[PDB]
């Protein structure tokens, strides 16, 4: 015990420096050899390692064997301390996940790395099943062969864990990934071949019903039109159009297909030839009938997309409703500690959403006798929802291990996300929920309160309102919210409780849910807002974020509207959550989640680098390669040390939330935002 | 209980247990409905408010097994809403005509022959 | 109509007599109540007295809907005299629940003597244990006007409410809105802040030496925060020139100072 | 009229008096009478 | 028209800019200005033409003949323009626009290319011409005051407080102190050049006089050099004086009711020749005359159908 805290004292004096470094390993391992079986000697000595090796690659970045000298150890410490924990060790696996991704091609690291595959359990692997199959397309030997073997592994041991990302990497368009996940699955087909063929099956055919074929022509030819016409690029375009001409000259399989066949076949064919015409012998006089025969489809096609408000199963996609019994699980819901729940059957009509991208309404009927609601996303990217969903169960373990937080049931509320393809996949549906712009909609249509009243108040002062300076438009919108009483959530939330106690309990849920997802989104850099992506839950007053699209401040930098706000806390949020203010539950709450981030910094930040590291996933944050990442990371790592708003100085909690809530209340910043956005709101 | 003893007795068995701190004791540990029509939650009118309300208040009488002796007047009762609302009444169905059924199978005597008649009427 | 000979008799005394004088008024609300629903269920009211009691809202707001002005005002003088005049939990708890399902409805509260009563209710809630409605009641008061005793009046509120935040936001209101250090050291001890307690009341007392109940808060506070010395010594300076209602009240604070530092023949 | 970049970056002694040209007088501040104000009023 | 040697007149948001003379208070020329809002207009020293800047474009309006349409219009800026000016002689224009820059143009129809470019890491809000045409100073919302001398082109850079945006700033024509405001109210006043010899353009903070707990939108001396008209978001404008920096003058629009709560901020105002009567614009949709000494007004004009936010006052220099 003294020896580590001998270490940990040494480390808070003297910070990491090459003279230092010795004598804190040699304090660390004087600890190991005194204790032998803590979890923390041997996780502080396998930290004290990584950080040598980070700090050796830094130096030099401004030989091979030192940094060899200081991850072996590395890897046999982590693997040991993988060991003691058996309820949560997800830092010390993706800290062998990104030592196996960047070293695991070494001779000396390979053995140290397959020693730990073979020694530790297999359950310990489940939880960094997509970071592996992230990287299952390297491009060296050892480490692919050895990624192969462990996936192997968990298909053999637990194959329902890993059946769908399987399938997911299959369909892929890249060679190598869809060879080696092809590989993988054609050895799963040994031990199990009526699940691989049902889950091949049940993914491709709840891809097709996720997008339909004039839904795609649409998106294409939306695409390649402002393409062409904006950058002239005649081989993008051809690259965005002719999948969708391989795909269609396969022909249609369902009466659906044959519809759309039947009646825009022609033009599709003609364009294609034309455009084909215009490929041999470069002119625009073969390009510009192409594009008028692609202009009248998509204006056909166009004029038919509000109609669509229901599918048919025996329409769309004859071979979902004669199911009637599966060996696939309900996606989303499968632990390895409980009997599973297998696919019965899938309900023969979906409800499309009408909104600008569409979304329907599977409903699934598992084993046991329960719907399963599901919400099936196109034209979107399910793969940051996913890792966001892990990032938040590891905030939710990590307030539930504290005992502070754990008296006042803080937490944050998940749903499940399984992504189909890259432009298609699977939300969980949270039922007894309502939006947050559907509520005071509802509030004023009912009180014969117009919508729009701020906004109207505002155009009435000025015409030109977005055309402002700043301070005419801080001007406008004092005058906008002097002139209305801000109160409608509150009154609404009091209206339709039936007693006092259960209203007081749904508002102290509120407040304590609405600050801890509001920490969370700080850290994580939440953006857009907007009370269309708030929901509230009718039966327990908590606070529900959705569409997770904008992270890392992404919103902050970009060029046209740029949000100065670190998270949403307006005047219809803080009249509704207590009666003084927000110095009560609201700052306390926060100052207590921000202090667990702090203590628990290492896990978060293990979380995040896994993310934002990942080639396939960082081409939103870019809008060397490999440097705006490390920009991002260490604007996360001043977050989370207090030296975001000033580097010559570390504020603590108090004054770091403190800030945050000048920050976020000011008017001069909520002046700024979207119309859309509702900054009154 | 009352006598002086025992509830020293049960004090002393408290202390020496002792002292469990609250947190502790809640870890160690439809009918919503019901709550939102009888403070009128979602607001409708009046008119229409009392037959939903009375209907609540006799299948809370209606439910129970052990309340038998005035089965015969809330069964009654129930017709008279059902013969007065008139070709509204068919909201109420959903949570009269299971207790009723139910009641049927489970209840014994000369009432039984009672009750099937009013169900006729109820048809 | 013909209410008027169970709200206003004038005769109720003692519990039974409320409880019974209840039980006659939810008879004579639900026989005649101008829809044949509730007129039918009297019947069975008659003979089973909970389902009388549950249908006690609905009754009273049909009767309420159909009489005219004098005779609701005569109602809601009569509802006031059998609010402020016994204490019982039963006959209290359905005169809350009725008002609010009277405030829940499109056609406001029922009115009282001033502003509906948020005054009266609040004080009925208060000492009838039920909570939740006294601080709603007491926050319908705050949004009208701030004032100390509003303030102070929901942090021992929200303390009973098992909520030492909202109280602590109540006290940072307090500090930072009114700006005249108004803040009795009695708040500072309902928030167990010992220290500030502590701090404001050696404020109080070094400007000037006045009555008792200024020493024993501070008394309270260096029991509550462990220090037996001070404790003793500030006893023992004024234990014999004080009178006879303070040794009374600060006898086993004594007690516990002599207990804390051992001193058992001064503890005797 | 729209807006042209690259205008006269090269020639440093040519901008040290092309538009700089230091006019620094009225120093000598005289009292008046108001006409116009005065008018006015 | 404006054959006068005074002349006024204001602009806002009800896509007119209005001409007057405070003889009567009634209007002259509504010249029209749409598709944008006016941040500020200015006179040219000839007394020939007077320009209009807000959103992308700088429009200028004829004085000597009656036309209601923007005869010269200068673009490509890419957002608002927060304040314009002219040299004395009619050289050439500096001009202030939103998104980085502060910039030069010439005035004539021909290549002689004497406008320069200055760019900063903040959105700017204000410029102020050195009464000896030479310096420059430029006012972000980062507290910064880059003094920039068109001579050479290094520019010192002055943060009197970080993390509040200043609003304005002048300097006296008798060329005495320089003061600027912030969006707290504080306004800090620097000593000026003292050397007229070869610009050495040292500065010293002489005093902050706290007030203002609003916003405080614009601080203007005055031609004689002996006061100093500040207006902020309370619905007050102060005058104050040069010799100990003490409060000469409060005015106040405030009604005294709570059922107002801030009808209208105090925009602009300007001094006269005389430094004697003043002329502030409001946003109660009009435009006030006051004195500088018995506190009460003189004069009104409520033409307006919509908030102004800028006026000019120019009158001969005898007074
Ligand atoms: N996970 C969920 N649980 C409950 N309801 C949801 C959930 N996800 C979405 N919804 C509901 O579905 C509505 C519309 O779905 P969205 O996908 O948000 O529509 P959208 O506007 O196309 O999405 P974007 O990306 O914001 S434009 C949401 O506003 C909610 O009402």
């Amino acid at each position: 015990r003294c020896f580590l805290k001998l270490g940990e004292w040494q480390l808070n004096l003297q910070g990491i420096n090459e003279s230092t470094i010795p004598k804190v390993l040699q304090y660390y391992s004087a600890a190991t050899e005194h204790d032998r079986s803590w979890y923390k000697a041997w996780h502080a000595w396998a930290v004290m390692n990584f950080e040598a090796v980070l700090h050796y690659k830094h130096q030099n970045q401004a030989l091979s064997k030192t940094l060899l000298m200081y991850t072996v150890p590395a890897v046999q410490g982590f693997f040991r301390s993988i060991s003691l924990s058996r309820g949560n060790n997800l830092q010390d696996t993706l800290r062998v996940l990104t030592l196996w991704f960047d070293y695991g091609h070494w001779p000396d690291v390979n053995e140290a790395l397959v020693e730990g595959v073979k020694a530790i359990q297999i359950d310990t692997w489940l939880q960094v099943i997509p970071q592996l199959i992230a990287r299952i397309d390297t491009p060296r030997p050892l480490v692919g062969r050895l990624i192969h073997q462990l996936l192997t592994d968990i298909g053999r041991y637990h194959p329902q864990a890993l059946i769908y990302p399987l399938t997911v990497a299959s369909k892929s368009t890249t060679t190598a990934r869809h060879n080696a996940a092809n590989k993988i699955l054609k050895n799963m087909c040994e031990h199990s071949n009526t699940l691989v063929q049902q889950a091949m099956m049940v993914s491709e055919e709840l891809i097709r019903v996720a997008i339909l074929w004039h839904e795609m022509w649409h998106e294409g030819l939306e695409e390649a039109s402002r393409l062409y016409f904006g950058e002239r690029n005649v081989k993008g375009m051809f690259e965005v159009l002719e999948p969708l001409h391989a795909m269609m000259e396969r022909g249609p399989q369902t009466l659906k297909e044959t519809s759309f066949n039947q009646a825009y076949g022609r033009d599709l064919m003609e364009a294609q030839e034309w455009c084909r015409k215009y490929m041999k012998s470069g002119n625009v006089k073969d390009l510009t009938q192409a594009w008028d025969l692609y202009y009248h489809v998509f204006r056909r096609i166009s004029k038919q997309l509000p109609q669509l408000t229901s599918l048919e199963l025996q329409y769309v996609s004859p071979k979902l409703l004669m199911c009637r019994d599966l060996e696939l699980a309900v996606p989303g819901t499968y632990d390895p500690n409980q009997p599973i729940i297998r696919i019965q059957s899938i309900a023969p009509s979906l409800q499309v959403i009408t909104s600008k991208q569409r979304p329907r309404k599977l409903t699934l009927m598992g084993s046991n006798g329960h719907e399963f609601v599901f919400l099936l996303k196109g034209h979107e990217d399910l793969r940051q929802d996913e890792r966001v969903m892990q990032l938040f169960g590891l905030v939710n373990t990590l307030l539930a291990n504290d005992p502070t937080s754990l008296r006042k049931n803080l937490s944050i509320q998940r749903y499940a996300v399984i992504p189909l393809s890259t432009n298609s996949g699977l939300i969980g549906w949270v039922p007894h929920c309502d939006t947050l712009h559907a509520l005071i909609r509802d509030y004023r249509e009912k009180k014969k309160i117009l919508l729009n009243i701020e906004h109207r108040i505002m155009l009435r002062m000025a015409p030109d309102y977005d055309h402002l300076t700043l301070m005419q438009k801080v001007e406008v919108f004092e005058h906008a919210v002097n002139n209305t009483a801000g109160d409608d959530l509150a009154k609404l939330l009091w209206l339709k409780s039936p007693s006092s106690e259960v209203w007081f309990d749904r508002r102290t849920n509120y407040t304590r849910s609405l600050a801890v997802m509001s920490m969370v989104g700080y850290i994580l850099g939440l953006g857009d807002r907007h009370p269309s992506n708030l929901m509230l839950d009718r039966l327990s007053g908590k606070i529900l974020h959705i569409d997770f699209g904008d992270c890392f401040e992404v919103a902050m930098t970009r060029e046209k509207f740029p949000e100065k706000i670190p998270f949403r806390l307006t005047r219809m949020l803080t009249n509704a959550m207590e009666v003084t203010g927000l110095d009560g539950n609201y700052r306390i709450t926060c100052h207590t989640v921000m202090e667990v981030l702090r203590e628990h910094k290492d896990s978060v930040m293990a979380v995040l680098e896994a993310f934002v590291y990942d080639p396939l996933l960082n081409w939103r944050l870019m809008d060397a390669l490999n440097k705006k990442a490390i920009q991002i990371i260490n604007r996360v790592r001043d977050k989370l040390t207090g030296r975001d708003f000033s580097h010559d100085d570390t504020l603590d909690v108090p004054t770091q939330v403190e800030l945050l809530i000048k920050q976020a209340t000011s008017h001069e910043n909520l002046c700024q935002c979207y119309i859309g956005w509702c900054p009154f709101w | 209980e009352q006598n002086q003893g025992t509830r020293r007795e049960a004090i002393r068995v408290l202390g020496l247990l002792g002292a469990l701190d609250p947190y502790k004791h809640k870890v160690n540990i439809s009918d919503y409905s019901t709550s939102e029509m009888l403070v009128n939650m979602g607001n409708l009118p009046l008119d229409e408010f009392y037959p939903a309300v009375s209907m609540v208040a006799l299948m809370r009488i209606f439910r129970d097994q052990s309340l038998s002796h005035h089965h015969t007047m809330v069964v009654q009762a129930i017709t008279f809403i059902f013969k007065s609302l008139g070709l509204k009444c068919v909201q109420f169905l959903p949570q009269v005509m299971p207790t009723f059924l139910n009641v049927i199978r489970v209840c014994d005597g000369a009432i039984r022959e009672f009750l099937f008649q009013q169900l006729g009427m109820l048809v | 109509i013909n209410l008027q000979k169970a709200w206003g008799a004038a005769r109720r005394v003692s519990k039974d007599d409320w409880l019974e004088w209840l039980r006659r008024l939810s008879l004579e609300l639900l026989k005649d109540s101008s829809s044949p629903s509730l007129r039918s269920c009297w019947a069975l009211a008659q003979a089973y007295n909970p389902m009388a009691r549950d249908l006690f809202n609905a009754a009273f707001v049909s009767c309420w809907s159909e009489l005219n002005e004098d005779q609701q005002d005569e109602l809601i003088r009569s509802i006031e005299l059998a609010l402020t005049s016994q204490d019982i939990a039963e006959v209290t708890q359905t005169l809350l629940n009725l008002a609010e399902f009277m405030e829940h409805s499109d056609k406001g509260p029922l009115p009282l003597r001033d502003d509906n009563g948020i005054v009266l209710l609040g004080e009925r809630a208060a000492k009838c244990r039920a909570y939740a409605k006294a601080l709603h009641y007491k926050e319908l008061e705050f949004q009208k006007g701030p004032t100390p005793a509003i303030l102070e009046s929901l942090i021992s509120i929200n303390n009973k409410l098992q909520q030492p935040e909202a109280a602590a936001g109540v006290l940072e209101y307090a500090m930072k809105h009114f700006g005249e250090l108004e803040i009795q050291a009695t708040w500072y001890e309902k928030l167990h802040e010992w220290e500030d307690a502590l701090v404001a009341y050696d404020k109080k007392m070094d400007t000037n030496k006045d009555d008792p109940e200024l020493m024993l808060g501070r008394m309270r506070c260096l029991e509550a925060l462990g220090e037996w010395g001070q404790l003793h010594q500030q006893c023992c300076e004024k234990w014999t020139l004080v009178n006879d209602e303070t040794q009374a009240k600060m006898a086993r604070m004594a007690a516990a100072a002599a207990w804390g530092l051992g001193q058992w023949d001064s503890m005797e | 009229i729209q807006w042209k970049e690259r205008n006269s970056k090269q020639s440093a002694q040519e901008l040290k008096s092309l538009f700089e040209k230091k006019s620094l007088k009225e120093k000598p501040p005289i009292s008046g009478k108001q006409s116009i104000l005065s008018v006015r009023l | 028209v404006g054959s006068d040697p005074v002349i006024l007149a204001t602009a806002g948001y009800d896509h007119t800019v209005r001409f007057w003379q405070a003889h009567s208070g009634i209007c002259t020329r509504t010249v029209q200005h749409q598709d944008s809002q006016v941040n500020a207009l200015e006179v040219t020293p000839d007394r020939s033409m007077i320009a209009a800047a807000g959103y992308q474009h700088i429009r200028m309006y004829d004085l000597n003949s009656n036309n209601p349409n923007p005869i010269i219009s200068y673009d490509g800026v890419n957002k608002n323009i927060a304040s314009v000016g002219f040299h004395e002689d009619g050289r050439w224009m500096y001009t202030g626009g939103e998104d980085c820059t502060a910039r030069i143009w010439d005035l004539r129809s021909r290549n002689l290319q004497c406008q320069r470019i200055f760019q900063v890491n903040a959105p700017i809000n204000c410029v102020c011409l050195h009464p000896n045409q030479a310096e420059l100073i430029v006012g972000d919302q980062s507290g910064a005051i880059h003094i920039w001398d068109l001579k050479t082109d290094h520019n010192e850079q002055l943060i009197p407080e970080p993390e509040v945006s200043i609003t304005s700033a002048h300097i006296d024509p008798d060329a005495s102190y320089m003061a600027a405001v912030n969006s707290t109210g504080n306004c800090y006043v620097w000593n000026l050049t003292g050397g007229i010899g070869d610009e050495v353009t040292q500065l010293i903070p002489k005093t902050k006089i706290p007030a203002h707990t609003r916003y405080a939108l614009q601080c203007r001396f005055s031609p004689d050099s002996t006061l100093l008209a500040t207006c902020s978001a309370d619905q007050t404008c102060k005058i104050w004086r040069t010799s100990n920096f003490s409060l000469m003058t409060e005015l106040s629009i405030k009604s005294g009711n709570p059922g107002e709560s801030s009808r209208g901020w105090m925009w602009g105002c300007a001094f006269s020749g005389d430094s004697q009567y003043i002329v502030t614009a409001s946003s109660d949709n009009l435009a006030r005359l006051w004195c500088v000494e018995t506190g009460e007004i003189k004069r009104e004009y409520g033409g307006h159908q919509k908030a102004v936010v800028c006026l000019a006052f120019n009158d001969s220099v005898l007074g």
